[PDB]
């Protein structure tokens, strides 16, 4: 996943992927470009629950840490 | 620019005063009727001292936007007095509920990997379907002996052992029996004192614990009871599971519930784990069961929601062959008028954040460490918020129109410590709704409003009826 990428490679993002990769919270949350966006399977129902309440929202944005 | 903090609307400074007014205007249980009063009254944001504790309460979405917005990494709700005075006083160990910072963070994540991570949770299907199952299986017999070919009654007292079997499965992967027609009398107790504690907590709300100990002694009394039986039941519920694992010491392939996994493979103690334990199973049993019975009352209520969920369900079994995993995908309407209910009925009264940072709201300044509260009953029912608000409609929550639903799907709270059986109670309410509407139609004989009382819990005022005819 992304979140593990960010995990192990160590970046920088305060606080960023907070639940620990468990779709619990949406800190991990992350814009796609348009080709890479579609190339991505169909979004649960509780992923489209969190990113409701994410702030900053965009119709190309994913959990990064749903995200194989 | 920003206002101070003093010019925040509010009834005034003395909260022992505010206490007075709350109890004889209104009172202790109509505390949701204080919420949705005060908006009218001040406006979309006020403060309010009641006894010792003051907060902010806000209803607009966009101000709880900005509210969760600043959140910390360690978030800190308002803390129930009496149920904190009970666990320190008598020395019970503390789960997630109780803990803070890194030590609240330690179990959450180590609860999250068993209880909201898909991977974990995709293993609760059979063991919720099995119970839900059961819980038809009631129903058909109870039409059956009443020769009718229907059969009326209040069902609260079996949905309270309906939650308590699911929570109880998921967690130790046994069967408990309460949907049995002979009944463990020993697990009545136990979800017996849960409704007691609720509803006791009551007296003791706005008052601090050298108060309620000397003018709500009765109370207390019987607080300290319940919490005894809850804790009790649940240490020998947990100790025997611990034993008897290392009497039948197989490494078992199939999954065994949520105490398994934690007691084989987790960086929690073992008084950890059987600490949050005994939260999960309290939180699990009067939580799923009221929000199930508001779901029927809307259904019955609404006959034309009621087909269309019911035709959703059925397309959904047959795209689905059968299956249950693949068929909660196919039921967005079901999933959406979940989330109206709880819009309508939802347990938690308001939502509660103590602010790290200094918070500008409506241009008001407000300081770091105040406690905020967005009042959720009453933001689901203010009409700038929502079209008809009193009107139950599913389809709200799939509007296109992606600025109807921001900041509004709120019943269990948000982010890194939103409810920690979100995933469990969302799961337990889809399969059980799919087996009900497969099964009966759900009607009210002389239907009448019913209306909602502050149980600590928000809960029906007044006994629910239903009448069920197999379908
Ligand atoms: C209709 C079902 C339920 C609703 C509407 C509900 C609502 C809530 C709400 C509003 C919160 C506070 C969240 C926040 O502050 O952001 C909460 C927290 C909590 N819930 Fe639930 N809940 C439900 C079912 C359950 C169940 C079945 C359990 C048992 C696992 C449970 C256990 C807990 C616990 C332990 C917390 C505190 C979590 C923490 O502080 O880390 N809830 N719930
Ligand atoms: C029984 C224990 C272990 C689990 C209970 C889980 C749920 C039901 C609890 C956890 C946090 C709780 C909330 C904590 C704070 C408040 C603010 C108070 O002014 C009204 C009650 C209210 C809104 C509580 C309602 C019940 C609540 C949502
Ligand atoms: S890290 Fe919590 S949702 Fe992805």
């Amino acid at each position: 996943s992304l979140l593990d990428v960010v995990v192990e490679n160590n970046l920088d993002i305060d606080g960023f992927g907070a639940c620990e990769g468990t779709l619990a919270c949406s800190t991990c949350h992350l814009i796609f470009e348009d080709h890479i966006y579609e190339k991505l399977d169909a979004i649960t129902d509780e992923e489209n629950d969190m990113l409701d309440l994410a702030y900053g929202l965009t119709d190309r944005s994913r959990l990064g840490c749903q995200i194989c | 620019s920003p206002r101070p903090f003093n010019e925040i609307p509010s009834p005034g400074d003395n909260g022992w005063l505010n206490l007075y007014h709350f109890w004889r205007e209104t009172g202790t249980h109509k505390v949701h009727l204080h919420h949705v009063q005060n908006f009218q009254k001040y406006g979309p944001i006020y403060r309010e001292k009641l006894g010792n504790v003051e907060s902010v309460y806000v209803i607009d979405p966009e101000d709880v936007a900005l509210l969760f917005k600043s959140e910390g990494p360690n978030p800190e709700r308002f803390l129930i007095p009496p149920w904190v005075a009970y666990h320190q006083y008598y020395q019970r160990p503390i789960g997630v509920l109780l803990k803070k910072s890194a030590a609240w963070k330690k179990d959450r994540v180590a609860l999250n990997q068993e209880v909201m991570a898909p991977e974990a949770t995709k293993n609760f299907l059979p063991l919720l379907d099995a119970v839900s199952r059961d819980f038809v299986s009631v129903l058909h017999r109870r039409i059956k002996k009443a020769g009718s070919g229907n059969y009326s009654g209040d069902i609260s007292d079996d949905l309270f052992r309906f939650a308590f079997e699911s929570i109880t499965n998921v967690i130790f992967g046994e069967r408990q029996g309460m949907l049995e027609e002979v009944v463990n009398p020993e697990a009545q107790r136990f979800i017996d004192a849960i409704y007691q504690m609720f509803h006791t907590s009551v007296p003791m709300l706005n008052l601090p614990p050298d108060l309620f100990r000397l003018f709500r002694t009765k109370t207390w009394k019987d607080h300290v009871a319940a919490w005894d039986v809850i804790f009790s039941k649940a240490d020998i519920y947990t100790q025997n599971f611990y034993w008897e694992l290392r009497q039948k010491g197989s490494v078992h392939h199939d999954y065994r519930g949520i105490l398994y996994r934690l007691l084989g493979d987790s960086k929690m103690s073992f008084e950890d784990i059987k600490a949050n334990v005994t939260e999960m199973l309290a939180g699990g049993v009067d939580t799923t069961s009221m929000t199930l019975q508001w779901h029927l009352y809307e259904m019955a209520r609404n006959l034309k929601v009621q087909d269309m969920l019911r035709a959703e369900v059925l397309a959904a079994r047959h795209q689905a062959q059968g299956d249950m995993a693949t068929m909660l995908q196919l039921v967005p309407l079901l999933k959406a008028s979940i989330k109206e209910t709880l819009r309508l009925h939802p347990i938690s009264v308001t939502l509660q954040r103590y602010l790290v940072n200094d918070l500008v709201l409506r241009d008001y300044m407000i300081p770091a460490k105040t406690l905020v509260q967005v009042a959720i009953y009453a933001l689901g029912r203010e009409p700038t918020f929502f079209f008809d608000p009193e009107n139950f409609d599913p389809t709200r929550w799939l509007s296109k129109d992606k600025n109807i639903t921001y900041f509004r799907n709120l019943g269990f709270g948000w982010g890194v410590r939103q409810c920690l059986g979100r995933r469990i109670a969302e799961l337990e309410m889809t399969i059980f709704l799919i087996n009900m509407l497969e099964n009966f139609r759900v009607e009210i004989q002389h239907l009448s409003d019913v209306g909602t009382t502050f149980n600590l819990i928000l809960m029906p005022e007044k006994p629910i009826s239903f009448t069920f005819w197999p379908f």
